[PDB]
């Protein structure tokens, strides 16, 4: 939890870059930077590591966790809009 | 086949790749 | 080890560990050169026993450095690269005792290697004495048995196939079946002997019959096959146990 | 700490052309493209590097005479003077030394069959201090020499090829439990 993550969609090869000046968009390798796309995951909608060696300690499962995306650069949380 | 003898001989193939024959014909009549 | 009253220290014991590691590696490289041809020349034996004595001598020094329980010697040598050298020696030991113990001419070098085996386990056992219960050094030696379990299984089976030999020999269930008992037991007689003692997988009966003597008709001695052989497998195997 | 068998590492350099720390690493695709190629890692915040097609997995380390023993036809730790394999961690192809060129600098390709001396590489120390027989720590600079072609893993100008001129190569670790999120992975992002 809390370490940053970039996201690449696989079937295209683009990066989910948060251009909140317009919208959460999908841009390429050369255009994507750190603050444009880097996300973390937390247990909840709250806001209250990075330097280890080895393969680390397994924090998060696959099936049994509900993670929430908190962007580094803007603090934004992913949401939906209300076949 | 003695193993490394092949690979040294291949290194010998790798250098002067039979363009020696230009030297073969060019010398013999000067 | 620590050399206080002078100016700059030279920890000589790690240096002699490193020389042992060198000789270990070169014995291991001599193994691979005879890993396939399996009938060793006079020059190979003459050179090889000449190396065996040197390895015997450096293990006697590694005993009598650490044989007194001066614990700092144990600690300082515990974190060096001894364990890998020991692992490499065991990997020599298993396959070497296997393919050596199959001829009549290889008796002498096998004597020498069992001797080296004895002083090597003398060194390792004499190292492991300042234990408590779950000591660090005991954990290290557990771990080197873990990482090279395979070949040590071969050496334990090699001890079995000449300890149980004297056991199944010493009973008069076939040693009485020859009327003479004067070292005359035929190869088919010894085959129907050793299979019907019923402690032997038949591959290892083939191993012993391939090993034994092939003594000029089909026979084999009692005294000068197993009582010949049963002494060193007792002596080293004692220390192993 | 050390580089144990059957983990996941890379190979890497720095390209210096007029004050460049152009940190290129090694990548190869396979898949209708046998020749290996480059991947810069200096431009990290600039470009997130496509790192899935760069990594490799050690299958097997042995000694040189043990390589002869295999050529008669268990997570050990490698030492300077071992012969190793390098499978491409993605494609499953093994990294080898091709007998073609693009002088006499041989090309570097991927292949399938582990037979023959193409797939195999010795290691040599890039240190007067650290030398033969001892371990390879994390991040040790090292030279790789093929068994068959007996050429160094050369970085040319920018080609990557087997040549008679040495080239430094650094190694960095990448990875080494079940049901647990482990990085570098492709997955689905459910909603409910």
């Amino acid at each position: 939890w809390g370490q940053p993550f970039r996201l690449r969609h696989v079937t295209t090869g683009k990066y989910l870059s948060l251009m909140e000046d317009k919208s959460l968009l999908l841009m390429d390798k050369e255009k994507a930077d750190v603050k444009s796309t880097a996300f973390t995951f937390r247990s909840s909608k709250e806001k209250l590591r990075k330097e280890v060696d080895g393969m680390g300690t397994s924090e998060i499962k696959y099936g049994d966790s509900v993670c929430f995306i908190q962007h580094i650069g803007t603090g934004l949380w992913l949401t939906y809009q209300s076949s | 086949a003695k193993g490394e003898a092949i690979r040294i001989r291949s290194i010998l193939r790798s250098l002067i790749p039979l363009g020696d024959l230009v030297g073969v014909i060019s010398i013999a009549f000067q | 080890r620590t050399q206080t009253g002078n100016n700059t220290t030279v920890n000589i014991i790690i240096s002699t560990v490193d020389y042992l590691l060198r000789v270990q590696e070169s014995i291991s490289d001599f193994y691979w050169y005879y890993s396939g041809k399996d009938v060793i020349d006079e020059q190979g034996q003459r050179n090889f026993s000449k190396a065996i004595q040197v390895a015997k001598q450096v293990f006697n020094t590694l005993t009598e450095y650490i044989q007194g329980p001066c614990t700092g010697n144990q600690q300082s040598l515990a974190h060096s690269r001894l364990w890998d050298a020991v692992v490499g020696f065991l990997h020599v030991f298993a396959h070497m005792q296997m393919k050596l113990s199959q001829d009549s001419s290889q008796i002498e070098l096998l004597k020498e290697l069992m001797d080296l085996q004895k002083d090597m386990v003398v060194m390792l056992l004499s190292m492991l004495e300042g234990n408590v219960v779950n000591g660090t050094i005991g954990k290290q030696m557990v771990d080197m048995l873990v990482e090279s379990s395979n070949n040590v299984e071969m050496i334990l089976k090699f001890f079995d196939m000449f300890l149980k030999l004297k056991d199944l020999t010493s009973s008069d269930t076939f040693k009485e079946y020859d009327p003479d008992g004067k070292g005359v037991i035929s190869k088919r007689d010894f085959h129907k002997a050793m299979e019907s003692h019923k402690h032997y997988t038949q591959s290892e009966t083939e191993f012993l019959l391939s090993c034994a003597e092939t003594d000029e008709n089909e026979t084999l001695d009692y005294e000068e096959f197993v009582k010949r052989f049963h002494e060193p497998a007792k002596d080293i195997g004692f220390n192993v146990a | 700490q050390f580089l144990r068998t059957d983990d996941e590492v890379v190979l890497q350099c720095t390209a210096t052309i007029h004050k460049e720390q152009q940190k290129l690493c090694l990548a190869a695709e396979g898949f209708g493209n046998r020749l290996c190629f480059l991947e810069s890692t200096s431009n990290s915040k600039n470009v997130p590097p496509d790192l899935s097609i760069c990594t490799f997995v050690l299958e097997q380390s042995l000694s040189v005479r043990a390589l002869q023993e295999m050529l008669a036809n268990g997570h050990r730790t490698l030492l300077y003077g071992h012969a190793i394999l390098l499978r491409h961690s993605y494609s499953g192809m093994y990294l080898c030394c091709l007998s073609t060129s693009r002088k006499l600098a041989f090309d570097v390709g991927l292949q399938e069959d582990t037979t023959g001396e193409a797939c195999w590489w010795t290691i040599h120390p890039a240190s007067k201090q650290r030398s033969e027989g001892e371990k390879v720590r994390v991040g040790d600079d090292l030279i790789l020499v093929s068994v068959s072609s007996e050429r160094y893993l050369h970085l040319s100008y920018l080609h990557v090829d087997a040549a008679f001129q040495q080239t430094l190569w650094s190694v960095a670790p990448i990875s080494s439990a079940q049901g647990y999120l482990i990085g570098g992975d492709v997955l689905r992002l459910l909603h409910g």
